[PDB]
C-alpha cells in the first residue's frame, strides 16, 4: 500500500470486527475484544459515497433518439453517423474503465491512509507507555482495564497517570 | 502483560475489483456503475405512449392501407414504433417522396387527428368508386387505400379537376396525394382518357407539376403500373390548389398535425407493456441512475451512456484477503 | 521551555474547490478555469471584419431587393451576420435553388466585388424597364432588384434570347438569374407573348433547362405569381449561355468571387462593436486563453470547449480552514 | 488528509505567516515569531503553478464556425449535428469536472505531503534534543536563540553542541 | 560505525517525461504510447488487396474508358484507390448520376465479374459501330467508353428500342446506362432521326424517364455535347426493360457484385508495396499495437486514435539526475 | 516529493545496485556492497506494468473507413464531417496528453512511496540500536557483521540481542 498499512505492518483484516470499517482490538485482565472507531468509519463512508455519488451524478443525460433513418443512396452520410458514433462509444469506454481503475486505486489507498493516521493517532497517545510490536499491536508497560483503553480510544488517556507504573516496568521489564 | 492493536474490517464476500497496477483484488464491498438490465418490454416515454404500427409501416397506415388495422385515433405519442419489415406497406406498388423526412416529422407528436378534407362524393365529373385493386384487398375484394381516392375517367372523358382546399383549422394540415404511372399509352387512355397529362400542386411556398412516365417494369403483386406519393404540410389559413388532366390520387383524408420536438423511429419486434421510462431500447425500458450501460446502441429519451464494457465495479470497502 | 513548530499558510480567503471525496473545501487560493465573459459585442474575426447585413437576407442583398441598404462594397469578410428573421428577403414571392448551399459558400469570402456582366440598356428586342412591382417598391413606386432584369415582351412580341458572356476576369464568378411562373395562361401571354416557354442555361459545366410551372397559388404580398432563382460558379475563360423564349429574369450584375476558407452565418440580433477576437458568439466575443466556456454553443473561429457547466474551480493553495 | 499533516497533528492554519505557505513558528527568550521555508514553498508553487498551466495548455483549439445550416427537408441531417454537438457537450463536461475534482484532491494531499516532509525533516534534526508534543511542535530540552534555531530551519542544527545541555534537562525532567 | 543505506537504480539514460507539476523530467526507463512510424507503401487491408485505380477514375474503369488501362479482372477488393486527380475519367464529357453513392458502394467488394448482357451484335436496326469520338481515343482512332454502346440511326431511321435483360446469374447485377444531350436540333436529326425522344429504364423497383435536354454549351474537349449516365441494382430473378427512341447510350457489360461490407475511396499517390496491414494511411500503412498515432487523420482498417502531438511518452523506471 | 524520500533525504540514486530498483548498500568489517530488495521491487514492477498495459488495453478499436466521399454541392455535410473528426482529435489529444501526464506524477510518487516504506521498515527494526544520519542512512551502535545485515534486509533483526552492547556504545559518545 501507499501507507504501509492495510497490507504492511497490520498484515490481515479481522473478521471479529463488524461494526465498522477501522477500529480496535483488546485483551486485558477483563476480557478480550473488538470495538470500532464510528468517527474515521463514518467519514470514510461519507467520503467513499460521495465519490460514488459524484461519479454517478456528474453525467449529463438528455433526450436523443437514434436512428437508422438513412437509405441506401445515402450510404455516405450513414458512413458519416457511424463513425460519430463508434467515436464516442469509444471515447466513453476508455474513459469509464479507466476512471474506475484510477478511482479504484485511490479508494483502497484512502483505506489504507485512515488505517495509518489511526494508528498513529493511537501511538501518540501512548509513547513510552507501551511498546510497539510492529504488528499494529501495541503492548502495554502498565495495567490498561476497560475504562483506560476506552480513553484510548476516545482520545481521553492520561499519560502522566501511568507513566511512572510504565517506566517501573519499562525500566524492569527493560531490566 | 497487555496489548492494544490496530487493525481493518473483514468479511466473507467475494466481490472483485480491478485496480490501475493490480488485477482480481478481493474487497469488503464494491459497487457496479453499469447497467446491463431491461425490463423486455415497450414503454410510454416520459409519460407518454409510443405510436406502435404493428404490421403496418408509417406510410401504409398513413394512407389508409386496408390491410392495416382499422385507424384507432391515437392523438398523441413519443416516438413510433416499427417491425423491421412490415408487411402491410404500400399495397399498391410505388413509391413515398421524402419518405424519410416525413417519418421523422411524425416520430413525435403532439397532437394528431385524422379530418375528411375532400368529399369522394364530391367528384362529379370522375368516376370515384372503379379505383379499385386486387393488390389492394379489402372487406372480400378489390379496394384501395382508403385515406386517398383514385379517380378514373367518367363514361369516356376526363375533364380537367381544378379543386382548392383551404385550411381552416388551427393547426398544420399534412396532406397527402399521389400520381399514377401506368404501363403503356392503351392503358392511359383506358383509365383517364387525356394521352398527355399532368397534375399541378399549388400552395404558399409549393409550386409542383407532377407527370406520369410510362415505362416498361416487373410486376410486383402481378402489376406493373406504379403509385407515386407526395405531402405537404399546409399553414393555417393557406390554401392548397390541385390541376389535374389524369392519373391523379386525390386526398380525401388528411391530418391536423402540431409538433413541439423530434425523436425517431423505433425497429422493434416487441409489444407494448403498460410501463413508463425515461429511456427505451429496442430489447426494453432500461430504468436507470447508472451514468453507462451495455444494452443497446439504439436508444430514445434521456439514457445513460452506451459502453462496451460487461463490469464497471468501483471499489467502496477494503482489501479482503484470506 | 524552547519549541520549534511546524505549519503551514493560512487567510481570510473564501474561495471554495470540490474534491473526489468531498464538498465545500474552502482553501487559500484557486483558479477558475471557465470562461463566462463576453463582450455583448460582434467583432472582426482574426483582423476580418464580418458581413453584417441588418433587415437583409443573403438573397435579398445578392439579387439587390431595393429596400435593402444600398450596396456596401465591402470587399472581404470572415462571416456573415443575419437576423434571426430578416425584414427583406425576396421582395416578389418565391424561391432560391440551392440556397443553402450558397449561403455556405458566401459565408466566408476573401475578395468580392459586384461587375456588370450585361448592360440593361442592351435588351433592344424586349423591354427592360417594365418588370416592375409594388411587392418591391422603391420609393412609392413598383420597382424590382436591382442585379437582375425582368424582361417583359416589346410591342407583341418576344422574340428568343440568345446571349452570351465569357468570364475574362481573372477570378470565378457568381452569376445569378431567374424564372417567372405565372399565375394562368391569360397572364404568360400578357407577358410574355409565347404560350410555351423554356430558358436553357450551358456552361462547361452546367447544362440546365427550365420550364415555368402555372398553377393556381395563394396570395403573397397579394400576388400569385413566384420567382425562382438559380445560380452557378463560372470560372475563368468559361462562358455561360442563355437562350430563352420568356420568363427570364436576365442577369446583369455578377459578382467576381474568390474563395479560400469557410464559415457559416451567424444569427445574431447585434450590432458591429469595432473590436477583433478569435471567438465570435452571437451573444458577444470571448477574449480567451481558459480551455472551456458555458457561453453559447453557435460560436465561430478558434474558441474553447463548450460545456455544461457553472463553475470550473482548481485548487491552488491550501485548506484554509479558520 | 492522506499525510496526517495539514487537518491531523497540526490542527490548524497561521494567519500569522504571510510570506510563504509553510514555515515556522519559534518562542525563545529573544521573543516569539514566524519564518517561512522559502524553499519546499517555492517549489510547491511551481508545482501547482506547472499543474494548472497544463491543464489549460494540452487543450488544443481549432477553428470551427457552427452552424444552423440544414433547411426543414433536412432534419434527419440537423438530427446528426445534433447528436454530435450534444456528445461532445457532455464529454467534455463530465471530462472537465472530474478533472477537477481529482486534481483538487491531488492538490490538497500534496500540501498536507510537504508540511508532513518538513516536519519530518526538522525532527530528524532535533531527535532528543528536544520532546515531540504532537501538534507539530518540539518543546526544545536545550536553550534555542535566534541563531539556534535558524539553524534549525537552514538545515544546519549542531546536534552534538546541545546533546548534553539537553541530556542534563531530560535527566532531571524525570525524577 | 559499519553502514547499511537503502538507495535506489540509476543510469545514464537521457530519457524525459513530462508530470502533471513538472517538466522534462529524466528518468531510468520509459516508453512511448504515441505511433509515429508507417512504412510508406500502399498494402492489403486484412489479407485482402486494394483496387488501385491508376490514372482512371472509378467511372474511367467502369465504363470502360479506352485510355484506361485493360486489365485481368480483380475479383475482390477492400478499398479502392485514386489519385487526387486521375487523368482518365469521362473521355466524352458529362456526369454520372448518383456517383459518389456508387463509388461508395463500390468502395469494398467481396466479388466482382464482369458480363456481356446485351451484344453489340445484336442492335440490327441501329448502327453500333459509329458511335464513336475524338474525345475517347482508342488507338489514334476515334472510340468510346468499351462497357456500353451509342448507339446512332441507321440509314435515316431509329426505331424503337424495346430491350430487356432477365437476371439469371445468382447475384445482383450493376448494370449502367446513358443519355446523350446534344448541342442542337440538328445534331439531334442528324445522328437518331426523332426529334422528341425518350429512355425509359423500369426493374421490379426502378421508374424511369430520361428527356434529352438541348441547351448551348461550351466545348469540353471541343465537344458541346454531353453524356449523363445511371446505374442500378438488378436482383437476381428481376429483369431491366428498356425503350428508348435515341439519345440511348446502351449497357453491354455489366457487373456481378457481391457486397458484405463497406469502406471507402482512397487518394493517395503512392504505389502497391505487397504487404498486410490492419491500418492504412494515404502515406503508408501502420504497424500498430500503440494505442494513439499523429500519421494522417485519412485512414481504413482497425486505427489507433489520431491525436495531435508529438509524444506520449510514459514513465517507467525512476528520476536518473546526476 | 510527495514522500519526502526519493529526493528528500535520500539526496540520489545509486548506479552501484543495478538488480532491482529499491535496495540496500552496508558497509562493515567483512566489505561494503549492494543488495536489492526483490519484494518491493517485483511489486512495484507488477505495479508499473500493469498501469501501462491498463492504458494500452482498455482503449476500444473498431473498424473504421475514413473518407472523403462528398463532392462539391455536399459541402455543408464535409463541414459537419470535418466537425466531428476534429471534434474527437480535440478530445484524444487533450485526455491522452493529460492522461500522461497525471499517470507520470502518480509513477513517480509511486517510487518515492516504496523508498520511504522500505526505509521505515528498517528504521522499526533497528530503533535505538542505530542512529538516523538524516540520508537514509542508518549508523549501527553495535556490530553488524554480514548475517546481522542481511537479517536486517530479511526482516529478520534480533533487537534485543544487540541492545546490550548498543546501548553500551550508545552512552559513549555523548561526551
Ligand atoms: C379491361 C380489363 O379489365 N382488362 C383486363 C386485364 O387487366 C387483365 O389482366 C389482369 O390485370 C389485372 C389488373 O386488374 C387491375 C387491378 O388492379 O385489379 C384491375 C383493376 O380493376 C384496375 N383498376 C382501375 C382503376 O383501372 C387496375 C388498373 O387498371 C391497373 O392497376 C393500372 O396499372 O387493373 C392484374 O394485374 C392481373 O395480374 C392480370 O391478370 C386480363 C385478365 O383478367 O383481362 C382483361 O380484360
Ligand atoms: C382561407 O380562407 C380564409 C377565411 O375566409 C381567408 O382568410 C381571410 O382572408 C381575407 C382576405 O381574402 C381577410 O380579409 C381575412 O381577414 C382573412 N382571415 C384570416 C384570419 O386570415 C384566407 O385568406 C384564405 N386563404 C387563402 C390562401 O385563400
Ligand atoms: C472565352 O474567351 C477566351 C478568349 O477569346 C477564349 O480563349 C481562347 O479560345 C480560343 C478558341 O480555341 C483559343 O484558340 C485561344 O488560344 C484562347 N485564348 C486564351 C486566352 O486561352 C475562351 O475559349 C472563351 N471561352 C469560351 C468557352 O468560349
Ligand atoms: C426472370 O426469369 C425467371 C426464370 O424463368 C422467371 O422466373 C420464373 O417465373 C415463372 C412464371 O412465369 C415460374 O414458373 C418460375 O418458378 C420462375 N422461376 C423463378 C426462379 O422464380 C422470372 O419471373 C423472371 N423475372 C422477371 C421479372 O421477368
Ligand atoms: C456518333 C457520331 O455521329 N459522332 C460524331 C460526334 C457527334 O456528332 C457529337 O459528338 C454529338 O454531340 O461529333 C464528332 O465530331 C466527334 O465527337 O468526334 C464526330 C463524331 O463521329
Ligand atoms: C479474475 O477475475 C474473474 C472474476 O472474478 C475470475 O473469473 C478469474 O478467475 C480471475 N483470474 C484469476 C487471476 O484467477
Amino acid at each position: 500500500g501507499l501507507f504501509g498499512a492495510i497490507a504492511g505492518f497490520i498484515e490481515g483484516g479481522w473478521q471479529g470486527m463488524v461494526d465498522g470499517w477501522y477500529g480496535y482490538h483488546h485483551s486485558n485482565e477483563q476480557g478480550s475484544g473488538y470495538a470500532a472507531d464510528k468517527e474515521s468509519t463514518q467519514k470514510a463512508i461519507d467520503g467513499v459515497t460521495n465519490k460514488v455519488n459524484s461519479i454517478i451524478d456528474k453525467m449529463n443525460t438528455q433526450f436523443e433518439a437514434v436512428g437508422r433513418e438513412f437509405n441506401n443512396l445515402e450510404r455516405r452520410i450513414e458512413n458519416l453517423n457511424k463513425k460519430m458514433e463508434d467515436g464516442f462509444l469509444d471515447v466513453w469506454t476508455y474513459n469509464a474503465e479507466l476512471l474506475v481503475l484510477m478511482e479504484n486505486e485511490r479508494t483502497l489507498d484512502f483505506h489504507d491512509s485512515n488505517v495509518k493516521n489511526l494508528y498513529d493517532k493511537v501511538r501518540l497517545q501512548l509513547r513510552d507507555n507501551a511498546k510497539e510490536l510492529g504488528n499494529g499491536c501495541f503492548e502495554f508497560y502498565h495495567k490498561c482495564d476497560n475504562e483506560c483503553m476506552e480513553s484510548v480510544r476516545n482520545g481521553t488517556y492520561d499519560y502522566p497517570q501511568y507513566s511512572e507504573e510504565a517506566r517501573l516496568k519499562r525500566e524492569e521489564i527493560s531490566g | 502483560q497487555d496489548q492494544i492493536c490496530i487493525g481493518y474490517h473483514a468479511n466473507n464476500s467475494t466481490e472483485q475489483v480491478d485496480t490501475i497496477m493490480e488485477k482480481n483484488v478481493t474487497v469488503t464491498h464494491a459497487q457496479d456503475i453499469l447497467e446491463k438490465k431491461h425490463n423486455g418490454k415497450l414503454c410510454d416515454l416520459d409519460g407518454v405512449k409510443p405510436l406502435i404500427l404493428r404490421d403496418c409501416s408509417v406510410a401504409g397506415w398513413l394512407l389508409g392501407n386496408p390491410m392495416c388495422d382499422e385507424f384507432i385515433n391515437v392523438p398523441e405519442w413519443s416516438y413510433i414504433v416499427e417491425k423491421a419489415n412490415p408487411v402491410n406497406d404500400l399495397c399498391y406498388p410505388g413509391d413515398f417522396n421524402d419518405y424519410e423526412e416525413l417519418k421523422h416529422l411524425l416520430s413525435r407528436i403532439n397532437h394528431f387527428e385524422k379530418i375528411q378534407i375532400i368529399p369522394k362524393s364530391s367528384w362529379s365529373s370522375h368516376e370515384a368508386s372503379l379505383g379499385v385493386s386486387s393488390a389492394c384487398p379489402y372487406q372480400g375484394k378489390s379496394s384501395f387505400f382508403r385515406n386517398v381516392v383514385w379517380l378514373i375517367k367518367k363514361d369516356s372523358t376526363y375533364p380537367t379537376i381544378k379543386r382548392s382546399y383551404n385550411n381552416t383549422n388551427q393547426e398544420d394540415l399534412l396532406v397527402l396525394w399521389g400520381i399514377h404511372h401506368p404501363n403503356d399509352a392503351a392503358e392511359q387512355t383506358k383509365l383517364y382518357q387525356n394521352p398527355t397529362t399532368y397534375i399541378s400542386v399549388g400552395t404558399s411556398t409549393l409550386n409542383q407539376r407532377l407527370v406520369p412516365r410510362i415505362a416498361t417494369r416487373s410486376k410486383v403483386k402481378g402489376l406493373s403500373g406504379r403509385m407515386e406519393f407526395f405531402w405537404t404540410i399546409l399553414k393555417p389559413n393557406d390554401a392548397i390548389n390541385f390541376e389535374s388532366n389524369g392519373n391523379f390520387i386525390a386526398p380525401e383524408y388528411a391530418y391536423k398535425i402540431v409538433k413541439k420536438g423530434d425523436s425517431t423511429i423505433m425497429k422493434s419486434e416487441l409489444e407494448y407493456g403498460n410501463c413508463n421510462t425515461k429511456c427505451q431500447t429496442p430489447m426494453g425500458a432500461i430504468n436507470s441512475s447508472m451514468p453507462f450501460h451495455n444494452i443497446h446502441p439504439l436508444t430514445i429519451g434521456e439514457c445513460p451512456k452506451y459502453v462496451k464494457s460487461n463490469r464497471l465495479v468501483l471499489a467502496i470497502g477494503l482489501r479482503n484477503s484470506p
